[PDB]
DNA sequence: GAGAATCCCGGTGCCGAGGCCGCTCAATTGGTCGTAGACAGCTCTAGCACCGCTTAAACGCACGTACGCGCTGTCCCCCGCGTTTTAACCGCCAAGGGGATTACTCCCTAG
DNA sequence: TAGGGAGTAATCCCCTTGGCGGTTAAAACGCGGGGGACAGCGCGTACGTGCGTTTAAGCGGTGCTAGAGCTGTCTACGACCAATTGAGCGGCCTCGGCACCGGGATTCTC
């Protein structure tokens, strides 16, 4: 129930948000794998930024630079 | 008189020109490239505006929101691929469907 | 404390659709865009400068930066008003 | 009304006084200092 | 003599296993020269540019052949086609 | 007769380098298209540095910073 | 006297780099330990790479360093390659790769 | 005195693989290799330097680069040996 | 032709959008000067043209078979919907953690 | 050497964390069933394979000279310090456009 937040209703939606008519009755497993990949690679990389900040709770500011590190730059949440 | 009035333009060139002065981009820096960076920078604002704008009035709204202006960044070309790596805020995807997925 | 962009694309806004509004969502993506292309533009005509065996910036490499980075048909058209808004400024001497 | 005065700098204006006022003896043996009374190091490894 | 599919995989191998390059020099000469007059006229070249510029399409071109052959065998295939091209060049990004 | 002045069976090398059993015969028009705007995409930005250059000749250091400015940085040439 | 490559145990120059670093335009000020950070940095990765290109150049039975060792080495490594994998290589080839199904 | 990194690679080379010689096309590779590493890790620190309202690059900024650029255990054992560097650089008494 | 299910239209509650004001710290004006840049002058590396020659390769073409592609039956596995379970959302007061800011000595780094 | 950015302690107070509990729309389970995956099949056509003819790819020879590269000199541009004033940010306040909401027109669908 740890990984299990997330729920057929949330990807059946996103994949929908895709354009996907006819999904698969086990996509479910690599999609959870490559969602826990993506937030490891990010707040991995935002514990970095806020380590070296000695600001030890993680900030809007901080992710929003690890994705423009990444390549990935969001526009909203300062920058 | 602000230089701004001087070249005749509303952004605050001593404002982009002293945030590229204390950047470390270079030791010396002359003086067309604030004036010209903020002309660009008008420029680019303007007609970012004005895509807005008129992805705002199809829209029966007298407010710009996100969504319309990422409409206006989706449909034309030229700012798509200046911007095809950046992500927007709660603007989601312009609709498109393709043929086969539409049946009879 | 904080710095913004916010009385001239307000201004600039008016004088050119003087019956909108925007949001405050809608000023914070402009003004990450704007701060995205100044630093795009900044670091090209720094990295020319540096490489270009030179040691101050000049008009020359940020239109090398604006001609280079990004597409050519609103790049001409910059091209054509910074020129013009750099001759405004050089004949009020 | 005082300053903070925490305690990194007491022992810092305390040696430096005490510098003080042997490099004007100089131009003497002090008994029982704060730093007199420290422990060596051991001998033994 | 040897069955269709064979000497294939021995001229396959022969050139995954060697490092020449494949392109002839002078066309890809003429190439760039008739590519960049548009541009700007009367133009000079370097020839160490004009093997950086062919060794970059070298590169491009067989990184661009292992993803089309990958969309070969997604489609349960072996020859490609325009569709898998058109398929790699959409999912590497550009257009 | 210079846009197909890179040959087929060249063509063919550099698939058979790529590892591709057989191939259409609409294929080589297409790949000469993508090489086109390849090499436009590289040598507009190289004549641009070398237009800023104040020079004539095309060097080695331009095309260079040309494909590493794009993602496609390449090294020993750039000494 | 004697350099501070030789106090740090370190072979790559020290000033050098400390040179590059000042008028690189980085910062206003640069400390002491960033030279010899960057020093014992860069040794660990030339050290790295010239041992597996070392091993490929012995393995392929050849006394010299040729390109494609450069190659065998880079891409054979797993880390190394997520290092370089955007960087084109110069005269070195593509590793000997059939997919499972074209073998009969 | 245009200038290169042909002569440290050539004796970390030597101390291991003493009957072995460079291309100087290979020569180049490594040449552009270490430039590149250069570029990157120091445009990193300077990121961070200007992140942290800080005007000064130490050896802090450097090793949080360090962890940012390079995959795991090529950042673990750097850090480990660029640590035993700074401390014997830094008693040198 | 039934049956939802979006789109339209009028009414209403509401909360951020825009306008206004106090005032600070940053834009501008002005003069000094070391010096980077323009710019003419000059050496010579190297890029362009090209005459002709061997031939590998490019081009062309015939033969045929693995293979692209249309057809098809069949297992089945997701789709749609009803019910039930469950936790997400929301109001919201509260303790205090921990940056934001401030003050200030000093080692640290430019010159 | 010496100026100053950084180290460091204090301290204000913003925002984040916990947690009642009540709701209710959203998730979970299940079950009929039908449009689609997928294995098998077969016409044929497009491309592998191999051989003869053709073309200008590669060499290399060298002359001409364009301009890349370097150097000295002049100078005009931009850092640098100082005085200073209003542009522009923080905060406060009225209100209207869009969020919400409900009745009913209306238009896909089977």
């Amino acid at each position: 129930d740890n990984i299990q937040g997330i729920t057929k209703p949330a990807i059946r939606r996103l994949a929908r948000r895709g354009g996907v008519k006819r999904i698969s009755g086990l996509i479910y497993e690599e999609t959870r794998g490559v969602l826990k990949v993506f937030l490891e690679n990010v707040i991995r990389d935002a514990v970095t930024y806020t380590e070296h900040a000695k600001r030890k709770t993680v900030t809007a500011m901080d992710v929003v630079y690890a994705l423009k590190r990444q390549g990935r730059t969001l526009y909203g949440f300062g920058g | 008189q602000s230089r701004s009035a001087k070249a005749g333009l509303t952004f605050p060139v001593g404002r982009v020109h002293r945030l590229l002065r204390r950047g470390n981009y270079a030791q010396r820096i002359g003086s067309g490239a604030p004036v010209y960076l903020t002309a660009v920078l008008e420029y680019l604002a303007a007609e970012i505006l004005e895509l807005a704008g008129n992805a705002a009035r199809d829209n029966k709204k007298t407010r710009i929101i996100p969504r319309h202006l990422q409409l206006a960044i989706r449909n034309d070309d030229e700012l798509n691929k200046l911007l095809g790596n950046v992500t927007i805020a709660q603007g989601g995807v312009l609709p498109n469907i393709h043929q086969n997925l539409l049946p009879k | 404390r904080k710095e913004t962009y916010s009385s001239y694309i307000y201004k600039v806004l008016k004088q050119t659709h003087p019956d909108t509004g925007i949001s405050q969502k809608s000023m914070s993506i402009l003004n990450s865009f704007v701060n995205d292309i100044f630093e795009r533009i900044a670091t090209e005509a720094s990295k020319l400068a540096a490489y270009n065996k030179k040691s101050t910036i000049s008009a020359r490499e940020i239109q090398t930066a604006v001609r280079l980075i990004l597409p050519g048909e609103l790049a001409k058209h910059a091209v054509s008003e910074g020129t013009r808004a750099v001759t405004k400024y050089s004949s009020s001497t | 009304t005082r300053r903070h005065k925490s305690a990194r700098q007491l022992i810092s204006d305390e040696n430096k006084r005490i510098n003080a006022l042997l490099t004007k003896a100089n131009k003497l043996v002090p008994k029982a200092t704060y730093f007199s009374v420290e422990a060596p190091p051991s001998i033994r490894p | 003599r040897y069955k269709p599919g064979t000497v294939a995989l021995r001229e396959i191998r022969r050139f995954q296993k060697s490092t020449e390059l494949l392109i002839r020099k002078l066309p890809f000469q003429r190439l760039v020269r008739e590519i960049a007059q548009d541009f700007k006229t009367d133009l000079r070249f370097q020839s160490s540019a004009i093997g950086a510029l062919q060794e970059s399409v070298e590169a491009y071109l067989v990184s661009l052949f292992e993803d089309t052959n990958l969309a070969a065998i997604h489609a349960k295939r072996v020859t490609i086609q325009k569709k898998d091209i058109k398929l790699a060049r959409r999912l590497r990004g550009e257009r």
